[PDB]
């Protein structure tokens, strides 16, 4: 679990 | 704190990017608009084609490029240029792709049609049939590119949704919508259209290998054919580990997240938009290499 990245 | 959504890609490999980025900018813009001032029947249908490929690489090159270096290699946060800006910029590229993917296989069409059937292709489309055509495939990348208009969107992530530094660029929909959306390009505007124009590849060029008396045709041809089986090559290579990287945003599943994966997805973002800009690069450059009536045409163009 952790940090999800919000750029695409 | 505001801290949560920086980016930790190191200095160095920003400056790297940043200096391939500009590279691949002075390359790209200078090779496709003298380009179309070069462009400006049947190796002219064909000019409308190679025209409307340099229009949406000088589009990406002008107007994602300078958007993408800011917002998204360097200052992830806070999103700076609106939401239409947000809406505008996945809608632009979005667009451009399946232009470039509907073009490629219209020239995959035609040249075929060139070369088996040569006389029926005699009493060709008109110049301002092919011209609408063009204009046709534009619009229809614009009405397959809708989604991203509603895909993408302003949100505040931050701690209670209130700092302006969290204001970011982001899918506004549901991840099941999300895996949909991206599906959809993914299929429409890279794998069908390419394995389309691959089987074209394939036959041309056995066909080309088949027919080999007044003109030298078979030379434009063979021109015609390699340039053509390097696009498609180039447009495979470039734009798979861009794929790959949005469905590997949207599959992997929170829990499945770590602090690593995190890392590697913006580095992996760095080589995979790397590649795109390489893409909308690479056409003049292939022109030039293989057509030697282009390139020593092009350079004196150039000087002008």
């Amino acid at each position: 679990g952790g940090r999800r990245p919000y750029i695409l | 704190p505001n801290s949560d959504l920086d980016v930790n890609t190191d200095i160095y490999s920003k400056v790297l990017v940043t200096a391939i980025y500009l590279a691949l900018f002075v390359v790209g813009t200078v090779g496709n608009s003298v380009t179309l001032f070069t462009l400006a029947s049947l190796q002219s249908t064909v000019d409308y084609y190679l025209g409307s490929l340099a229009l949406s690489d000088l589009l990406i090159l002008l107007l994602a490029m300078p958007v993408e270096l800011y917002n998204f290699i360097w200052v992830h946060h806070p999103w700076a240029f609106g939401d239409a800006g947000c809406r505008g910029y996945y809608f632009l590229r979005d667009a451009c792709t399946y232009a470039t993917a509907l073009n490629v296989v219209s020239l995959s069409v035609e040249l075929y049609l060139a070369i088996c059937h040569p006389f029926k292709a005699k009493t060709l489309m008109s110049r301002s049939r092919t011209k609408k055509f063009i204009s046709a495939i534009w619009l229809a990348s614009a009405l397959l590119a809708i989604p991203m208009l509603f895909t993408m969107g302003l949100q505040n992530l931050s701690g209670d949704g209130t700092h302006p530094g969290g204001l970011v660029c982001t899918p506004i929909v549901d991840t099941a919508t999300l895996k949909v959306v991206i599906q959809v390009n993914t299929f429409m505007s890279f794998l069908f259209p390419m394995l389309v124009a691959s089987i074209l590849n394939t036959v041309i060029a056995n066909k080309l290998t088949v027919m080999v008396t007044e003109p030298g045709r078979v030379q434009a041809l063979r021109r015609g054919v390699l340039v053509l089986r390097a696009v498609v090559i180039a447009f495979v290579v470039c734009w798979l580990p861009y794929h790959v990287r949005r469905l590997m945003f949207c599959y992997i599943s929170d829990e499945q997240w770590t602090t690593f994966l995190f890392d590697f997805y913006h580095y992996f973002y760095m080589l995979t938009n790397a590649l795109v800009y390489v893409s909308a690069a690479i056409n003049p450059i292939l022109y030039n290499l293989v057509s030697a009536n282009f390139r020593q045409v092009f350079l004196s163009t150039l000087a002008c």
